[PDB]
């Protein structure tokens, strides 16, 4: 069905992304390095979680055992922290690149990017295997995998927004003396709206009764919520070279 | 190879009309911007007008708009300039000179001091 | 005296002892085909042998 | 000026005398006489290396005489010899002018030279007892950039210049000891004769020249091209060479004929040539674009054999070995690529 | 280009020792270095070396956990940081330059050497360890290798060094066929694997010395018996 | 790999760190082509280099200055710089036309039509002079002046003559007209009043730079 679809789509588009990055020294910027990441993320997603829940909805029973839930739990976990900080550090990286253009090479190095990256990835590991290794971890891991990102993603963006709309006019006044809003909105909006009713339900769990939120409708969000590891490919990989070696590769 | 001739250049009366005459060889004429270059006694080149590919865009020096008037004939591979009310200040060796490649909007060095493309110059004297 | 220069190189490259051009054709064609054995571009080179 | 008008009818007169003269001698073309062989087929050549490290457009490159090592010049400042074979960088020659145009190798090895909008040729000592690469001579002289240069031995180096000359130099000296006049333009490219007794030269003039070393005088002038002539070759047994210019076409000229003898262009092809070579036969004639695109052309029968695509910008330089196993293309998106 | 070595001196049977090679004349960061022992009844012997950069070091089995090799680009420096100093460790320590790209010459200077004095390798064979010769005559010596040479890149690491009496040995022909800059072009290379031959038409005097064949194949680096050539 | 063969590779690899390191002080480098004419008066603001460092960021502007007059080939080697700085003499009106030709052909050049210009009006005391002396008259050399009006969002010093004004602004427009013309925005113009005892060049430049620079990553954002 559409699960399969999915799951090939998903594979198939972060491992070219991956694959199209290693290969052509032109996209091996700063910012395909944090792009990098997310595509390692998503495709570990597509890998070894959605099939899995697709196996467990099927059979009702996850077949590995007692071991296996709790691995299949702590990945899903480290995968989707991963997958929206790396989103939180390419806003940022967008943020020192339009804010501070002349300073952004200095700023934002490549021993910087590595570090950034290993760090994303240590907190996200932390965070899921936090039970394990050692209502409260409900909140606090939904409020540091979620909601401070999208607090720094909505800063970032707003100020980017408003710099570029203010240069748009500007340029708009200077050739009348003789598009960021889709951009942005697409960048947050399919973020938020994939994310935002899964950990709005994960709070709710906590903070008061479950019940409030059968269980149904929660692993229909959290299916939701899978989505977005599809959609990032055709989100942060249309620049024209991008395109350019996605052409040369099938191709070849 | 390249050529340019340039005609049409004599002696006139202040207030008189000249036409001058520029035929092309050993290029495709179609395909270059083309200019007019005067060279007044005593001074250097100046520019004075120029005709497009197409002859769609036309622009001119300030000290001749409304007086001189340049057309181009492709089929002909020659060059027009039609000058009129003419005053001493005209007094110059008019040149026909030709942008260095072709389909281009951009044109270098037509007035520079040795320039392959461009003709030996027609004398053009407007005296009483 | 730059017209005398120009004319003076212009009599020298008068006194050219020109040849036919399918004389020059001819032997554009005979070292072609004579040294097209030795040319790895012309017949792709099998990989044993290829240094790249 | 009645005495100019003179001087104007004679030479009108002997250009109408050397255009009969070789009208006479046109009994037919050269595809005329080779209509009858066979195509040379389709060429398909593929990537076999890409040398990566220059930090920006490279700009020239020249292959050494063993057909393994090669230098690149680009615009950061830097010169680097490569190791083709296994991709090793042998040398980096830091340049104290980042506008270099022009680099070349000796073919004995032990030099290099290089120069551009500094209007000096730099020559470079690559075998020192120090183990480092030092700067021999500076060439000075030269009213204009360096275009082209290129060694005849250890110690004779002929460069092209934007003053509309070019330049005999005698390196132990410093001192040039002839000088190469009659261009109208700036001189773009120069092709050394196999035997190094003459060499043709390309300037911004719509035409090109054929010099006598010795004796330091032009020869013969061939004035087929439209625009400004950007590269020359010469053919590989020193009877004809090949021209690239921005009117997007390539031309063959006959030296004892004295006249073209074949166009290289189509009605879709409308960029201008950066580069010609030709393969070690000379059957091929490669000629690199303005469109990041390099064409292989059937060089007796005119027809497009091949590209060489893969490139991201303008194609800048090409090159052959001398044993002809090989190509080198260089280009704006500082890489090189070897191509078979 | 100058190599200049001291720190050599008499140390008990056992104790600590080091050595410094002190470089002027040439970059000396570009280059790699060797340590080269002589022992007074013995040939050459490879001991130690560190690449250019420090990135790489080797060292010979015999000094492996006594020796250490060290550099100071700053100051042009070489050490060798030797401990547990043995009766087998008397000899003199050479400080040898050595380039490493397509087409150098490594082993090309040789410094002058400090004496100092305690209180799967393939096997160098070179036969006729004495050979009286004439001036104006033409003599010819051979080096064999226990195990071929060529690499099936072209090139056969067979190098000769020629030491004078008294003097430090110096580069003749390296890669087994190249003539080193500043030899005369009398010295003539050739062979095949495991079977080299040099050749020197119409010797002359300052000839006359030992001749070692050095391999550059596997890095445990062994030299020749040497031929000694007589009058 | 032979023992050579590997110390050959470790250099090469030192030689690629060299290059990184040579690499980041590349990138932190903007290179600007100054551009003018021998009254310009651009040597105030044969190559004559200069280095400055204004806000911790360095600029480097090159003069190429031993050349002959045409410059339709050696022009292709600075493509890639931020910015090209064009001086114009404010005053001269015989030569006005020239320099807009100059400016005409580097906006619509093929391999110059990425690169944004800051235009530099050079002598306005010497312009403030000439207009108010009454003598010369722009009229002669353009003659539509006769039917320009100051801009609506024009900033004249106070004190300052509305005919220096009206004369300023015609000027500056006049070079405007040709930036506005193509280029579709993928470059700018970005004009400045300039004088002989200016010290605020260094800045200016800056400014313009930043600005460059930010609309380029603006644009290649999809942000525009
Ligand atoms: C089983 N579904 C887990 C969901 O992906 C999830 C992700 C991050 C979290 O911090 C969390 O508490 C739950």
């Amino acid at each position: 069905a559409l699960l399969a679809l999915a799951v090939l789509a998903t594979v198939g588009g972060n491992l070219l992304v991956i694959v199209a990055i290693a290969w052509t020294p032109r996209l091996q910027t700063m910012t395909n390095v944090f792009v990098t990441s997310l595509a390692a993320a998503d495709l570990v997603m597509g890998l070894l979680v959605v099939p899995p829940a697709a196996t467990l909805a099927l059979t009702g029973h996850w077949p590995l055992g007692a071991t296996g839930c709790e691995l299949w739990t702590s990945v899903d976990v480290l995968c989707v922290t991963a997958s929206i900080w790396t989103l939180c550090a390419l806003a940022v990286d967008r943020y020192l690149a339009v804010t501070n253009p002349l300073r952004y090479g200095a700023l934002v190095t490549k021993r910087c990017a590595r570090t950034a990256v290993v760090l994303v990835w240590v907190v996200s590991a932390a965070v899921s295997f936090a039970p394990i290794m050692s209502m409260p971890y409900v909140l606090l891991s939904s409020s540091v995998s979620f909601y401070l990102p999208l607090l720094v993603m909505l800063f970032v963006y707003a100020r980017v927004f408003v710099v570029a709309t203010r240069q748009l006019r500007l340029l708009r006044g200077e050739l009348g003396r003789f598009r960021a809003l889709c951009t942005l909105g697409l960048i947050m909006g399919t973020f938020t709206l994939c994310w935002l009713p899964f950990f709005l339900a994960n709070v709710l769990r906590a903070l008061g009764g479950p019940s409030l939120v059968p269980g149904p409708a929660f692993l229909a969000l959290n299916w939701l919520g899978y989505a977005n590891s599809a959609f990032n490919p055709l989100i942060y990989c249309r620049s024209p070279d991008f395109r350019s070696a996605f052409r040369r590769l099938l191709c070849r | 190879q390249v050529q340019l001739q340039e005609s049409g250049g004599g002696l006139v009366q202040p207030g008189g009309s000249l036409r001058l005459s520029c035929a092309a060889s050993g290029f495709t004429f179609s395909n270059y911007k083309m200019n007019w270059v005067r060279q007044a006694p005593g001074k250097g080149l100046e520019w004075v007008s120029d005709i497009s590919q197409s002859g769609a865009s036309i622009s001119y020096t300030g000290s001749v708009k409304g007086r001189f008037t340049i057309s181009r004939d492709n089929a002909k591979n020659t060059l027009y300039l039609q000058m009129n009310s003419l005053k001493p200040e005209d007094t110059a060796v008019y040149y026909c000179a030709r942008c260095p490649a072709p389909f281009t909007r951009d044109c270098f060095d037509v007035t520079s001091t040795t320039y392959a493309y461009r003709g030996q110059g027609t004398q053009v004297t407007v005296s009483s | 005296a730059q017209a005398r220069k120009l004319v003076e190189q212009l009599k020298m490259e008068a006194n050219i002892d020109r040849i036919k051009v399918s004389k020059a054709a001819a032997d554009l064609m005979a070292y072609c085909e004579a040294h097209a054995k030795e040319d790895p571009l012309l017949t792709p080179v099998p990989a044993s042998e290829n240094p790249f | 000026q009645s005495e100019l008008d003179q001087l104007r009818q004679e030479a009108e007169q002997l250009k109408n005398q050397i255009r009969d003269a070789r009208k006479a001698c046109a009994d037919a073309t050269l595809s005329q006489i080779t209509n009858n062989i066979d195509p040379v087929g389709r060429i398909q050549m593929r990537t076999r290396r890409t040398l990566r490290g220059h930090l920006a457009k490279i700009y020239a490159m020249h292959w050494g005489t063993d057909s393994r090592l090669l230098v690149s010049a680009s615009q950061d400042g830097k010169l680097i010899i490569w190791d083709s074979y296994t991709t090793n960088k042998v040398h980096a020659i830091p340049l104290r002018s980042s506008w270099v145009m022009t680099c070349a190798y000796a073919p004995s090895g032990n030099y290099v030279a290089c120069g551009g909008l500094d209007n000096i040729c730099s020559i470079y000592n690559l075998k020192t007892r120090e183990g480092n690469v030092r700067v021999s001579r500076e060439l000075a002289g030269h009213t204009g950039y360096l275009s082209c240069c290129r060694f005849l031995d250890d110690n004779q180096i002929v460069t092209s210049s934007g003053d509309t000359t070019c330049a005999l130099w005698d390196i132990e000296t410093g001192q040039q000891t002839t000088t190469f006049t009659g261009h109208t333009g700036d001189v773009m490219s120069l092709s050394l004769a196999p035997d190094t007794r003459l060499f043709v030269s390309g300037a911004c003039d719509a035409s090109a020249k054929l010099w006598d070393v010795r004796e330091g005088m032009c020869r013969q002038t061939f004035t087929g091209h439209e625009s400004d002539i950007n590269a020359i070759c010469f053919f590989p047994n020193g009877n004809a060479f090949a021209t690239g210019s921005d009117d997007a076409t390539c031309r063959l000229f006959d030296l004892r004929a004295d006249q073209e003898l074949m166009t290289y262009s189509h009605d879709n092809i409308i960029c201008g040539i950066t580069s010609v070579s030709f393969s070690k036969s000379g059957r091929l004639l490669l000629a690199g674009y303005d469109d990041f695109n390099c064409n292989v052309w059937d060089a007796l029968k005119a027809d497009r054999a091949g590209v060489l695509a893969g490139h991201d910008n303008r194609v800048s330089c090409l090159g052959v070995t001398d044993d002809g196993m090989a190509v080198a293309t260089g280009s704006w998106d500082s890489f090189l690529k070897i191509w078979n | 280009v100058q190599l200049v070595e001291s720190g050599g001196g008499l140390v008990q049977p056992g104790g600590s020792r080091k050595l410094s090679c002190s470089a002027s004349g040439f970059a000396f960061s570009s280059f790699g270095m060797h340590w080269v022992r002589q022992a007074p009844e013995k040939g050459l012997e490879w001991v130690a070396y560190i690449s250019s950069g420090s990135g790489t070091i080797y060292y010979a089995d015999t000094v492996k956990g006594r020796f250490t090799i060290s550099r100071d680009d700053p100051k042009n420096t070489l050490f060798l940081q030797m401990t547990s100093l043995r009766s087998e460790d008397t000899a003199m320590y050479y400080c040898v330059r050595s380039i490493y790209y397509y087409g150098s010459s490594p082993f090309d200077f040789w410094g002058q050497g400090t004496t100092l004095t305690v209180s799967a390798d393939i096997v160098m064979t070179q036969a006729t360890s004495s050979v009286p010769v004439t001036p104006g005559e033409s003599v010819s010596i051979s080096c064999r290798s226990s195990k071929s040479l060529l690499h099936s890149n072209g090139n056969t690491y067979l190098y000769w060094f020629l030491q004078r009496p008294g003097q430090s040995p110096q580069l003749l022909i390296y890669r087994m066929s190249n003539l080193a800059s500043g030899v005369p072009d009398r010295f003539s290379g050739s062979g095949s694997g495991t079977a080299f031959t040099l050749t020197i038409s119409r010797l002359e005097a300052e000839d006359v010395g030992v001749y070692y064949c050095m391999q550059h194949l596997e890095y445990p680096l062994t030299f020749g018996a040497g031929t000694k050539l007589e009058l | 790999l032979s023992a050579e063969d590997k110390a050959a590779v470790e250099r090469s690899k030192m030689i690629e760190k060299q290059l990184q390191k040579d690499k980041q002080v590349y990138r932190a480098t903007h290179r600007l082509l100054l551009l003018g004419a021998d009254n310009s008066g651009k040597s105030t603001i044969g190559i004559f280099e200069t280095k400055f460092q204004v806000d911790k960021v360095n600029f480097h502007m090159f003069d190429v200055g031993g050349q002959r007059d045409e410059r339709r080939k050696w022009i292709q080697c600075f493509n890639d710089v931020t910015a090209i700085i064009f001086v114009v003499d404010s005053s001269d009106y015989n030569r006005l036309q020239e320099a807009l030709n100059l400016f005409k052909s580097i906006w619509n050049n093929r391999w110059l039509r990425t690169i944004s210009v800051i235009l530099f009006l050079n002598k306005q005391d010497l312009l403030a002079e000439k207009v108010l002396a009454g003598k010369s008259k722009i009229e002669d050399y353009f003659p539509e002046f006769a039917r320009y009006t100051t801009p609506e969002d024009a900033t004249p010093e106070p004190g300052e003559d509305p005919r220096v004004t009206r004369a300023k602004y015609f000027i500056r427009d006049e070079f405007l007209r040709i930036s506005t013309a193509s280029g579709d925005g993928r470059h700018y113009c970005y004009p400045h009043f300039t004088c002989a005892v200016d010290t605020e060049n260094a800045r200016r430049i800056f400014n313009d730079c930043r600005d460059i620079i930010q609309r380029m990553h603006l644009r290649q954002y999809e942000l525009l």
